[PDB]
């Protein structure tokens, strides 16, 4: 029944400012005790930003105090995050929360990406040997982040690996392996399927040896 | 500020065990109104962070009873009686007592297993790449434990160490192992100024060694 959902821009240039809505189902806004606006680094820590009460006074996390205003409106049951001068040390998984006497409800988060890099569709490359194989795909230089990596629509997801992305320099690259028994391969194909959402891309490349 | 310091912060565990995490706080987290607003939530991968525990002891809304919150003052602990394989991924203790309000590092709560050695894997770079002036060689270390594996790559004998991007993944939850990535990027030319290329997989003698020439 209870439902805090979070939307806005999933990218931000640097110094400009990021906002996002938190908008709330299954009971009001106006209810205690706090709505918070809470963001986990990549591959990290999470931090409390700030809250506006059921009442609509703030409490702002005091290193952020000075770029930062939660605002609310009642009757859109929604709420607002402003974060101004942003840097790339700004990109996060944002999530709004809830809590009071009954606990604690949470959004399910959007990551929000800082960077002056523009969006880059991946180079997918095959990656074929020099009882069972291993093969791989690598998918070098997109942005932003993510895409989605399947072997044969999802028929050899048993024995496949996808790595996390790097980001170097200010593009992302990731690999994704796949090991099949000698009898399905080269014999059988293995293809690598690769999508890029953000810059509307879908790319299918097989594994050829030699 | 108010820091928690959660032990341990890798707690490997048998299904059925009984699991404690300790939350340690740097000072007193009793607010003006005598509550002590200590926190326990468990992040499984993918998802948002979701409550357990509230106020040290209060178990939140759908929590099953194996979950137990206790403590005072300066030391707090989450114990679970039985863990089960849905109990798997990230405990945070947080503290909502003192501006800021904070959270610890996290305890990952892993799955203990044997020791397995990983599969070592060399690829050159593509022609499809080269054909770009790039020269990427990829590297497989596939489906070790514990994460006390590390990669080394040599050139014509020669340890390099520039221009080699490593990912870990999270524990596989086909049979517990991890698996990494390493990638030399090289332009086509500086791929070409060499001829041995190898990818070892080394430890604390002994180690996995996979290699191409040119
Ligand atoms: C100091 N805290 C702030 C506090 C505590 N834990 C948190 N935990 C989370 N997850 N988020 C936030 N924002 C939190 N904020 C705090 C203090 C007093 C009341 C309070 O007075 N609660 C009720 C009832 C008080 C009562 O028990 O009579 C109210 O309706 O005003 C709430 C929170």
């Amino acid at each position: 029944d209870v439902q805090l959902q979070e939307s806005g821009p999933g990218l931000v240039k640097p110094s400009q400012s990021l906002s996002l809505t938190c908008t709330v189902t299954g009971f009001s806004i106006t209810s205690p005790y706090a709505w918070n606006w809470i963001r986990q680094f990549p591959g990290n820590t999470l931090e409390w930003m700030g809250y506006i009460s059921y009442r609509g006074s703030t409490t702002y996390h005091p290193s952020l105090k000075s770029r930062i205003s939660i605002t609310r409106d009642t009757s859109k049951n929604q709420f607002f995050l402003q974060l101004n001068s942003v840097t790339t040390e700004d990109t996060a998984t944002y999530f709004c929360s809830s809590y009071g006497n009954y606990g604690a409800y949470s959004g399910q988060g959007t990551l929000v990406t800082v960077s002056a890099a523009k969006t880059t569709p991946p180079s997918v490359y095959p990656l074929a040997p020099g009882s069972m194989v291993t093969l791989g795909c690598l998918v070098k230089g997109y942005f932003p982040e993510p895409v989605t990596v399947t072997w044969n629509s999802g028929s050899l997801s048993s024995g496949v690996h996808t790595f996390p992305a790097v980001l170097q320099s200010d593009l992302y690259t990731l690999s994704s392996s796949v090991t099949v028994p000698s009898s399905t391969w080269p014999s059988e194909t293995v293809t690598c399927n690769v999508a890029h959402p953000a810059s509307s891309t879908k790319v299918d490349k097989k594994i050829v040896p030699r | 500020d108010v820091l928690l310091t959660q032990i341990p912060l890798s707690l490997p565990v048998s299904l059925g065990d009984q699991a404690s995490i300790s939350c340690r706080s740097s000072q007193s987290i009793v607010h003006s109104n005598g509550n002590t607003y200590l926190e326990w939530y468990l992040q499984k991968p993918g998802q948002s962070p979701k409550l357990l525990i509230y106020k040290v002891s209060t178990r939140f809304s759908g929590v099953p009873d194996r979950f137990s919150g206790s403590g005072s003052g300066t030391d707090f602990t989450l114990k679970i009686s039985r863990v089960e394989a849905e109990d798997l991924g990230v405990y945070y203790c947080f503290q909502g007592s003192h501006v800021p309000l904070t959270f610890g590092a996290g305890t990952q709560l892993e799955l203990k297993r044997a020791d397995a050695a990983p599969t070592v894997s060399i690829f050159p770079p593509s022609s499809e790449q080269l054909t770009s002036g790039g020269a990427s060689v990829v590297c497989f270390l596939n489906n070790f434990y514990p994460k006390d594996i590390n990669v080394k790559w040599k050139i014509d004998g020669s340890e390099r160490q520039n221009g080699v991007l490593n990912s870990w993944t999270d524990q596989d939850s086909k049979d517990s192992t991890y698996s990494m990535s390493s990638t030399l990027t090289l332009t086509k030319d500086e791929y070409e100024r060499h001829n041995s290329y190898t990818c070892e997989a080394t430890h604390k003698t002994s180690p996995i060694v996979k290699s191409f020439n040119r």
